[PDB]
């Protein structure tokens, strides 16, 4: 999930809504330890929700 | 007692050598004739004056009786009348049949014997799997109460009930003098009784059977040993095999190994340990019971199964000691996963709004379980939530507000919780 | 397939060295030094037979590459 | 009472000593000949693929790999024999392999 | 000549790979002389060490 | 032992020969007098015998102390001489 490839790229959203995109994922998983800047968790989270 | 030789000898009939059901059965290698037959290479010790020859001796650097195979006449080099040649020459011990106080017949030496010597080769006749059990179930039928089986080898087996040696009268000892031993002569298989170490004249001649019931009851053993079991069979065991549940045993970081020590320690030295029930705690073994850290989350899982089952008291001191000792945050992530302050709720419940114990020893305990909550990582009150804990510890700062130091440990541990949020959390549809 | 070089049979290989007990260790050092020498005489063979200008080793690039290292071996046409 | 008396079991080092007997009288090779075979195949397709290995060839390889392994096997036998042990480590493989050489 | 002989104590009209290994092994000079060569199907002389051996 | 670390020191950077000339000289011709008699020798094979013999006994020396090592011991043994020389291949 930490890779240099990402999810994202083979979507439409923006590169600057990428952010958006993993709180959204993040959130819906019911994580509660997750932080708006800790992007590793959300890359995490994000991976965990579309390739469980 | 008095001589029974004879009598003995006419029960049966008397083999100086195994018969086989079969040509088959028996065969050395599983019957893969080993042509190539194992020589060993001492040379020929002849003594001039009594013309013996001397080579493989004990003392003798010969191989083949070091792997417990007999020399071969015309292909060894040691030459014939070697001395390893004990089962083909019959060069039996001397040896005389008393009658036992319960077991009936039984062997004994007539002469000291050496550490190492070659007793008696067993005797009988050589059977496979279907006709020992053809023969084991006639016997059953008619109400024996003796053995006459050993196992030559897998599907294997030697009866000495109506044909065999003197050996088929040799008793069970839980502490034997003399053993059995499986040596190699020619492409053949025997069954030998050495001794394990030096008998003295008139004394009984005993080997462990190591029984294979193959389902029968056990028979009681009333060999006179210090050591004895009390029963035929070949396995036995006391309560080292569990004092405490599985999950609530390895919760402390207990094993096998250390719920065998403790019995071992103290039911063989005279200090009574009940049998196996978890109804009832021994909180001796518990105090005594070391402690390591944890770092493995279905060990963590095994801690929250064990709160959420166990009331003692002192189980749970130990296990909130062990988590005391705990420091790995993956561990404790996957307690707070568990919902592990929910079960830590109970425990202060049972014991601090319940009163069981001395005031001073739960005071004790709440010092020793207010640490780790204050120790543990934590990012929201949406892990207390699942618990409500703090409801808990505020029930108990005021029913011990005389103990300051609780109260005061409680006063940081609710005003660290406090500063707790969850930044902006979006709400889910209901 | 390194694996494939099974416990038993490497066993066997120590036990006719005379060898009476075996650590649990040895058996991953024994793979990385067998690994070690094939690759080192496969190398030998393999540029070999590309100077030869041919697609299959025969056994005398092998012998040619063991005898190279001073491992000359009798029995294959050498 | 139909119960069997077990044989019990040999000490450490008997069976032992009897397959070193076995193993030392006989010829044949010892390694399983397809896992080698695809040992070897694993170890050629890292330089240039479509290389065909006759049944020769990799029987050469099999007799000089296992005549490698048995002789180190002595050297690290009379190792372990040197410090008083009766069983051998890897420290007493790269010792051998440090002393004849192999290893810089 | 030395194969043939170990070959005769063996009650053996044969001479094999084994045979061959047990004459160079089993003589100084050539075991001097062929040091370095592996003899394929040859096998190994018998020797186990004598503390090797149990008490 | 602090002066063993010493002589360890001063000798493996200096790089002049160990072995006294005059006597390895009388031990090469001892040595080829029993081959052939009247044996003449240049003093550059001389020179080229001690050079390759001590090396080789520095060699020796090393994988020595590596067997010494091996057996949790310090000092070297004969027993270690015959198991480096086992080892490496002479008789
Ligand atoms: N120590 C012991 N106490 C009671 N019975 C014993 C015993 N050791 C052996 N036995 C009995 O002896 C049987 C073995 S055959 C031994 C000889 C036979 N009991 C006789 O006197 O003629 C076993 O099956 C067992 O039932
Ligand atoms: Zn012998
Ligand atoms: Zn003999
Ligand atoms: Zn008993």
């Amino acid at each position: 999930p930490q890779g240099e490839m990402d999810l994202l790229d083979s979507t439409r959203i923006h590169p600057e809504d990428y952010s958006l995109a993993r709180k959204m994922a993040a959130d819906a998983l019911d994580i509660e330890d997750i932080d708006d800047d800790d992007e590793s968790a959300m890359r995490n989270a994000i991976y965990e929700m579309v390739f469980p | 007692p008095a001589d029974k030789t004879e009598e003995a000898l006419t029960t049966f009939k008397t083999l100086s050598q195994n018969s086989y059901q079969n040509k088959t059965l028996g065969n050395a290698h599983n019957g893969r004739s080993t042509a190539d037959g194992m020589s060993c290479d001492c040379e020929e010790n002849w003594d001039t004056v009594s013309g013996i020859n001397n080579a493989c001796g004990e003392y003798s650097e010969c191989i083949n009786r070091l792997t417990s195979i007999e020399c071969i006449s015309g292909t060894c080099s040691c030459g014939d009348d070697c001395q390893n040649q004990r089962f083909q020459k019959k060069q039996y011990a001397p040896i005389a049949v008393f009658e036992t106080e319960k077991k009936g017949y039984g062997v004994r030496a007539q002469a000291d014997i050496r550490q190492d010597a070659f007793i008696y080769e067993y005797l009988g006749e050589v059977i496979d799997e279907s006709t020992f059990r053809k023969r084991k179930e006639n016997y059953d039928n008619q109400g024996l109460e003796h053995f006459y089986f050993m196992m030559l080898q897998k599907g294997e087996f030697i009866d000495a009930t109506a044909k065999g040696g003197l050996g088929r009268f040799c008793n069970h000892s839980c502490r034997p003098n003399a053993y059995v031993d499986k040596w190699e002569v020619g492409n053949k298989l025997r069954m030998g009784i050495f001794a394990k170490r030096e008998i003295y004249k008139g004394e009984e001649i005993c080997f462990d059977y190591n029984v294979d019931r193959y389902g029968a009851n056990p028979q009681k053993c009333y060999c006179g040993e210090d050591n004895c079991i009390g029963f035929l069979g070949g396995r036995t065991q006391t309560d080292s095999a569990n004092i405490l549940p599985v999950p609530i045993a390895e919760a402390l970081g207990s094993t096998n190994a250390q719920e065998q020590r403790w019995v071992r320690l103290m039911k063989e030295q005279n200090k009574s340990i009940k049998a196996s029930d978890y109804s009832s705690i021994n909180e001796d073994y518990v105090n005594s019971l070391e402690m390591r850290p944890i770092a493995d989350k279905d060990e963590a899982s095994k801690v929250t199964s064990a709160l959420l089952k166990t009331q003692d008291y002192i189980i749970l001191r130990k296990l909130i000691e062990r988590v005391s000792l705990t420091k790995d945050p993956e561990v404790l992530k996957e307690i707070v996963r568990l919902r592990g302050y929910q079960c830590v709720a109970n425990i202060l419940t049972m014991i601090v709004l319940d009163q069981e114990q001395q005031q001073v020893d739960v005071e004790s305990f709440t010092l020793s379980v207010l640490d780790m909550l204050e120790s543990w990582p934590n990012s929201s009150r949406n892990r207390i939530s699942s618990s409500q804990i703090e409801s808990v510890l505020e029930s108990v700062k005021t029913k011990l507000k005389k103990i300051q130091p609780i109260g005061k440990k409680i006063n940081s541990l609710l005003n660290s919780w406090s500063k707790l949020e969850i930044s902006y959390k979006i709400p889910k549809s209901q | 397939n390194i694996q494939g070089i099974t416990k038993p049979a490497i066993r066997r290989l120590a036990r006719r060295g005379g060898v009476k007990r075996i650590s649990g260790l040895i058996y991953e050092e024994t793979r990385g030094v067998l690994k070690v020498f094939l690759e080192n005489v496969i190398r030998d063979a393999v540029t070999y037979t590309e100077h030869a200008k041919r697609k299959t080793v025969t056994a005398m690039d092998v012998v040619y590459a063991l005898k190279r290292q001073g491992r000359t071996l009798y029995g294959f046409g050498g | 009472t139909g119960g069997v008396m077990k044989p019990h079991r040999y000490r450490p080092g008997t069976v032992a000593l009897r397959e070193i007997r076995r193993y030392q009288k006989s010829t044949e090779l010892l390694i399983r000949k397809l896992p080698f075979q695809r040992l070897v195949r694993e170890i050629a397709q890292d330089f240039k693929t479509d290389l065909r290995f006759q049944s020769a060839a990799i029987g050469a390889l099999q007799e000089a790999s296992e005549a490698y392994l048995v002789g180190l096997f002595e050297d690290t036998n009379l190792c372990a024999i040197h410090a008083k042990r009766v069983t051998i480590m890897p420290k007493d493989i790269q010792l051998a392999r440090r002393i004849r050489g192999e290893r810089a | 000549e030395l194969a043939g002989n170990a070959a005769r104590d063996n009650k053996k009209t044969r001479i094999i790979p084994r045979h061959l290994q047990l004459a160079i092994r089993n003589d100084e000079e050539l075991n001097k002389l062929l040091g370095r060569v592996t003899i394929a199907q040859g096998g190994v002389l018998p020797n186990i060490q004598a503390v090797l051996l149990p008490k």
